[PDB]
RNA sequence: ACCGGCGGACGGCUCAGUAACACGUCGGUAACCUACCCUCGGGAGGGGGAUAACCCCGGGAAACUGGGGCUAAUCCCCCAUAGGCCUGGGGUACUGGAAGGUCCCCAGGCCGAAAGGGAGCCGUAAGGCUCCGCCCGAGGAUGGGCCGGCGGCCGAUUAGGUAGUUGGUGGGGUAACGGCCCACCAAGCCGAAGAUCGGUACGGGCCGUGAGAGCGGGAGCCCGGAGAUGGACACUGAGACACGGGUCC
């Protein structure tokens, strides 16, 4: 279960990627979308990486993620399960028409070992 | 070949005059567009650069070839109104 | 298989009142909705190209139209699908030509030349009368146009009357009533393009239309529909209808 | 009053909203004369019209019948065999599209 | 959905085989069972041609008129009787023929709450 | 290239299904919808909101697609008024063959607009003119929905069929009337003048043949109806349950 964490700083509009293999993967696993995680919980530098002075109270907010097979994680489907659903808008669907509704594949809030990317936002 | 003008019309919504004519030419081939235009301009005292020949139609078993042409007051209006292919055929546009 | 409005019109199915070759080509101009019906109308493109010959192709006809060189009634029209119908004035100010659109004896529309003074008058038959907000009377004419008057002039206008209206300013010139001896011109039916004077009016039960008898200049009596009878004068025609 | 027909209105009044004489119903279209064949259903009557159809090939006529179901307003209580006049109206039921407007003669 | 097209049986009694699929213009909608509640609940429906309909699902007030044009906005307590159905009165369902009770007395409904968006009634003297 | 507006529901193809108001014709809608276009009488006041493109980081084999920053509009939302819809009490001004219609005055409520935006010429500025524009009301026009009378095929070795079936009283739903659907009342409705059932078939203008009566066909062109591998469903839109859009078997 190797996670690619994309940390985005809203105060500067800059995002950077890191790779985490194990041990601290479990701490992120199981958390839904909408809950913060302290940076030091599994931090790797994060200071010289961004060249800034983030306060000690910096936290990581789980915004989204993507599965192995290019399947996005919807912030609304409950549970760590993959399901086929009919969408009109929102993450995982790009209408391209006026009222088109195409059935797509999405995941749920909770992270699972299958998830490959976790996108997170920095909270001050 | 003798050219006889059968009809002259003055269109001013489009700045042109329409000329319907006939060419009597027994025993001779259909006159060329260059020659027809030259004789027409010589006879009518028109501007060579603002006149086009829509068509020169030769009928079957006849010594009379019908012809339709137009003469424009301004070359700009001529270019704006007339299609490109007919101007190329008449040679006004180098293409 | 049909799901919505049609946008095409084959030449073989064009209205019988047009002057068009029904087999030279495959497609005809589908008239855009406008003042008059499709049966008594013709797209302005055919008038510009075929009737008058000012143009040889639809492209140059559109180029002429876009410059506002053609006037219908008193307004400049640029849409080549605009319908023009009976008792309409087509004016070309650059040429001084003024035509009145009228049906001939076979029901086809033709252009009758008229004078410059006549070019500013367009008769309108009052097709209906109703009331609108504020207690005003609205008159709806045969060409779909509408006019508004106060309740004071309520009795000055009635259905089947004619109104002479200056254009494009839309001023009321005079009102020609529909009674005995009123000069009328038939715009539809077997007796199309025939003129005369009213003689008698007959009504029937149910929605069957009323029938009016007309006497022609030769003294002969014929009949037509009261809606087909178009008033053009009191004792003699106030407009030229030859 | 009058509703476009040159017939005498019924001598009595009724509260049926579907009666063109004393209700909001409007009659428009065809008018037929016929003989009532059956009146068992409530406020309903079947009207039979008799006409001849010409056969070109055999140059002869045949007898044909046209059957129509019409509303029977309480004021105009048409019975079996009566000669009635019916007028077209809006669809009143699955098969009722006519209304009896007068009784020309009792049976 | 609720198809409101032609019947499947001839008046004689025979059956009819459809020659075409159902069209979008022949479809209806579920009944709007307007119920007595503590607050008014309504929704907006887009209909054929882009028109709008206001559908009342829960009704709390009623506009009551009394033989003189005077109108009062009062509260609906219960449905005394609804001849349109033998159980609408029991279930407190309001329709065009319902008889409701208000603080002023008995009122007969005269509007269509499923099509109007409001409940109007006339007092019984 | 992206947002945004319009169009893609027409045109093109085929004759499966369909014996039916599918088609032809004559009439109704006073029981109804209509984007584009025409005319007349009016209006355009005050605020707010994101997000595409773009920049940073990506994944997936692909098909596709996630997070963060940033912004504009004829994009979207809200407030006001004008305006729509229902109902009740009054006046009868209008079209109609006839008003459950239209108009005027009171009463209770629900719903509820806009882009003074763009271009050109001027004008020191202000402001002006022209072109193409936006919103509401009343009508037209175009394109439709629905309904009625009449007309057009064979079998008796197919004689009884129907049970939401026929009609009503009250409602729901529909853009609209309707057993279209619901609750309650009755037993009605069709049929040897051939119901029901079965066979075949897109209907018509027309084409072939014959002196004509008539007989047979009705693929190519036009109008109308259906279908998009066989079925069933829905979103956006004025218009579809949509051939080159969507969901399931
Ligand atoms: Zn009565």
């Amino acid at each position: 279960a190797t996670f690619k964490l994309v940390i985005s700083d809203p105060k500067s509009g800059i995002a950077k990627q890191v790779e985490i293999t194990g041990a601290e993967t479990e701490k992120l696993i199981g958390k839904r979308i909408g809950d913060q995680i302290p940076a030091k919980e599994l931090n790797i530098n994060l200071n010289e990486l961004f060249g800034k002075e983030f306060p000690e109270d910096v936290k990581l907010e789980i915004r989204g993620g993507t599965d192995k097979d290019g399947f996005p994680m919807r912030p609304d489907i409950h549970g760590p399960r993959r399901v086929r659903v009919l969408l009109s808008k929102g993450p995982g669907f790009r209408p391209k028409e006026k009222g088109e509704r195409r059935k797509k594949t999405v995941r749920g809030n909770t992270i699972s070992p299958e998830i490959v990317q976790v996108n997170v936002k920095l909270v001050y | 070949m003798e050219i006889r003008i059968k009809e002259i019309k003055e269109n001013k919504l489009i700045g042109r005059k329409e000329i319907y004519f006939e060419i009597y030419h027994p025993g001779e081939p259909t006159p060329s567009r260059k020659d027809v235009k030259g004789k027409l301009v010589a006879m009518l005292d028109l501007n060579p650069e603002t006149t086009v020949i829509q068509y020169i139609r030769s009928y079957f078993g006849s010594y009379i070839s019908k012809g339709y042409a137009k003469a424009y007051d301004s070359k700009e209006r001529m270019l704006y109104i007339e299609p490109e292919y007919i101007l190329i055929r008449d040679g006004l546009i180098e293409k | 298989a049909r799901k919505g409005p049609k946008r095409h019109l084959k030449r073989l199915a064009a209205p019988t009142s047009w002057y068009i070759e029904r087999k030279a080509y495959k497609w005809a101009v589908r008239p855009r909705p406008g003042p008059h019906n499709m049966r008594t109308s013709i797209p302005l493109l055919y008038i510009v190209r075929d009737y008058l010959g000012y143009a040889k192709t639809a492209r140059e006809a559109r180029k002429i139209l876009n410059e506002g060189k053609f006037l219908v009634d008193g307004r400049v029209r640029k849409d080549y699908k605009f319908p023009v119908g009976i008792m309409d004035v087509v004016s070309i100010p650059e040429t001084g030509e003024h035509y009145r659109v009228l049906p001939n004896r076979i029901g086809k529309l033709i252009l009758h030349p008229i004078s410059e003074d006549e070019a500013f008058i367009k008769p309108l038959r009052i097709r209906n009368k109703r009331m609108i907000k504020g207690a005003r009377v609205q008159l709806n004419f045969h060409d779909g146009t509408n006019h508004i008057v106060s309740i004071a002039e309520k009795d000055n206008y009635f259905t089947s009357y004619t109104v002479l209206m200056k254009v494009p300013e839309r001023e009321i010139l005079e009102v020609l009533p529909f009674e005995k001896g009123a000069y009328v011109f038939v715009t539809q039916g077997k007796n199309v393009a025939r003129k005369g004077r009213i003689v008698e009016i007959k009504r029937f039960p149910m929605g069957w239309p009323d029938v009016v008898t007309i006497e022609d200049e030769e003294g002969e009596l014929f009949d037509t529909l009261k809606e087909y009878a178009f008033v053009v004068g009191t004792d003699k025609p106030k407009i030229s209808l030859p | 009053r009058d509703i476009g027909l040159r017939v005498q209105p019924p001598a009595e009044k009724c509260d049926d909203p579907k009666c063109p004489w004393h209700g909001n119903l409007k009659i428009h279209g065809r008018v037929f004369e016929g003989i009532v064949v059956s009146d068992k259903p409530r406020k309903t009557v079947t009207v039979e019209r008799q006409y001849y159809f010409y056969l070109n090939k055999y140059e002869r006529y045949e007898l044909r019948r046209s059957k129509i179901h019409a509303h029977n307003p309480p004021c105009i209580n048409a019975k079996v065999g009566d000669k009635v006049l019916i007028a077209e109206t809006r669809p009143l039921s699955k098969t009722k599209h006519f209304v009896v407007v007068a009784v020309l003669e009792r049976a | 959905a609720i198809w409101q097209g032609r019947s499947l049986k001839k008046p004689s009694g025979g059956r009819i085989v459809l020659a075409r699929k159902k069209r979008k213009r022949e479809l209806g909608r579920e009944p709007s069972n307007t119920r007595v509640a503590e607050q008014d609940k309504r929704k907006i429906i887009r209909t054929y041609g882009g028109n709008r309909k206001v559908r009342l699902t829960a009704a709390a007030y009623a506009n009551v008129f009394d033989k003189s044009g005077k109108g009062r906005k009062v509260r609906i307590i219960r449905v005394i009787e609804n001849p349109a159905n033998r159980q609408f009165a029991r279930r407190n369902i309001i329709t065009k023929g319902a008889i409701i009770e208000t603080e002023i007395g008995k009122a007969k409904v005269t509007s269509r709450p499923g099509q109007d968006g409001v409940v109007n009634a006339i007092l019984l003297e």
